[PDB]
């Protein structure tokens, strides 16, 4: 759900504007563009 | 795990000092000066050199940001490492330099050396425009020297032979004539430790290859792409007497927008109203030991 | 820069290297709690 | 495949000015609503 | 060292440069006199400098 | 003892001749100087 | 290398200062004529000088 395009971090001006803070906070929770793939949780959650 | 620690703590990181003089000069190589300029001032107080002012950083910021398309995906990258370039700087260590768009002195030449000239800019002598800029430090005692900075560039002028007669006319003292140098003085120009002005290229690339007015660069050469971004020069003659003294008055023209917001824009001066010539320098203020 | 070496990386070499010496010791004395005690401390520590 | 070509050709049908278009735009980007097909040219004076 | 009085060359100042001058010093702005000395030395071959 | 005399005798002390060229210049800062002079003499004969 | 036999700029000498060098060359100072040349490269990046 935070994966969505409307959340104000996942604009490209944000990104932008926070590519190289190592503590932001997109970053700091976790959640972020991840514009390749989200695999191994996946992975765990069947192997569980 | 002692000689670790010692090497650790003997190596530092040293500071050098914000450069105090800048000067600008624009000749015909193996002459005169046609213009020279020199900048000096307290950086708090004075308008010919200071810091920029944050809402100026803030503007060109944005500018720099929003300046992408949301088809292409190159122009993400392009876009991404010019603001990360510029963040690298901040208000402190990005300084302004307004100079003066007439002549400091009067034109010191003789008679036959401009004959000469004349006589060189005739038949096929492919002489260059030469354009120097140089940047110098307030005195360290650590370092027993003035670290100064200094860059030329050389610009053909062309074997057509009617812009070759525009120009000697010109020179010669006909009114009504001046003289175009392109691929002048950079808007910015970036000052290093010790070695000599390098120009950003991120922001020449995006200012070449991101605006709305695209600059073909299919037929230039390597060495012409780093200097396609580069501001024309117009200069002209003011004589007024007889004799005696002669004016050079340079004017710059940014390439492309002349509006864009990617400019810093310019001031107007105090005591003749012509506008003056704006270099934005980013400065690097480490060396490793 | 980052050409010079941090005081960080010699100080937490330090520490690694007393780590190993207390596993060491601790295997050697034998003592369970002591071991639990030192991986959850350890565990926490890394994480954070 | 409905929603493409809807979507790719008829965008200009998004510019509603000002309230409904509000929620319009966040039903197009939750929808994602774009044009995947790469060799036609995407709508010019929507850049905005 | 005993320095003539008289200046060496003739002031080679534009009159546009003397008008900015005289409305630099005009309003507000703190205008410092800068004097220099420099001393220099014959050529050593010992250091090449 | 022979490492200290002959650190002793490899190190002496130099000297560096008489300067020779004497400038002076008063001016307003970012301006070209109001007063420049030079004085170059032959130490013997010289009165500057 | 070919220098121009006429003088690149016009002589920027003092009334005064020229009277002081007639003066000078007049009784019984000992002045010498010094002729200076000079070669400069181009900039080379391996030594920053």
């Amino acid at each position: 759900v935070c994966q969505f395009a409307f959340m104000p971090y996942n604009s490209i001006t944000w990104r932008t504007e926070h590519q190289m803070d190592p503590m932001s906070l997109d970053k700091l929770f976790g959640v972020s563009q991840r514009d390749s793939f989200a695999l191994w949780d996946i992975v765990l959650l069947f192997s569980l | 795990f002692s000689p670790l620690l010692l090497w650790s703590l003997l190596n530092q990181i040293g500071t050098i000092s914000m450069p105090e003089k800048v000067t600008l000069r624009i000749s015909i190589e193996g002459y005169p000066p046609l213009y020279e300029m020199e900048a000096q001032g307290s950086n708090h107080d004075n308008a010919e050199l200071g810091m920029i002012k944050p809402d100026q950083l803030a503007s060109l910021n944005q500018a720099l940001t929003d300046s992408y398309t949301t088809r292409d995906t190159n122009s993400i990258l392009r876009s991404r490492m010019s603001v990360s370039y510029l963040k690298g700087y901040t208000y402190e260590d990005i300084l302004i330099v307004r100079f003066r768009p007439e002549s400091e002195i009067y034109w010191p030449i003789s008679q036959d050396s401009r004959n000469a000239m004349i006589d060189k800019l005739s038949r096929n002598t492919s002489v260059n425009f030469e354009v120097s800029l140089e940047f110098t430090r307030p005195y360290d005692p650590n370092e027993n020297a003035a670290l100064k900075h200094s860059k030329s560039w050389l610009v053909p002028i062309s074997l057509d032979m009617t812009i070759r007669a525009k120009i000697q006319s010109a020179l010669r003292g006909d009114p009504g004539h001046p003289i175009l140098i392109p691929q002048s003085i950079p808007a910015f120009i970036q000052v290093p430790n010790q070695g000599e002005l390098t120009l950003p290229t991120s922001i020449g690339n995006t200012i070449i290859n991101d605006g709305n007015p695209r600059i073909n660069t299919t037929g230039m050469e390597k060495s012409d792409e780093a200097r396609a971004w580069f501001d024309s020069l117009t200069l002209n003659l003011e004589q007024g007497k007889s004799q005696n003294e002669k004016m050079w008055i340079a004017t710059s023209e940014h390439p492309g927008d002349q509006n864009a917001k990617l400019w810093i824009k310019t001031a107007n001066t105090t005591y003749s109203g012509r506008p003056y010539l704006q270099v934005v320098g980013f400065i690097d203020r480490a060396f490793p030991s | 820069k980052a050409s010079r070496i941090p005081v960080t990386l010699v100080v937490m070499l330090v520490g690694m290297t007393l780590a190993i010496i207390i596993d060491r010791a601790l295997y050697l004395r034998k003592s369970v709690v002591g071991k639990l005690i030192y991986q959850v401390l350890m565990i926490a520590f890394l994480h954070i | 495949v409905c929603l493409q070509i809807f979507g790719c050709v008829f965008l200009s049908w998004f510019d509603q000015s000002g309230g409904w278009g509000k929620t319009l735009c966040i039903v197009r980007q939750l929808f994602s609503i774009t044009c995947v097909n790469n060799e036609c040219h995407v709508l010019k004076e929507l850049e905005d």
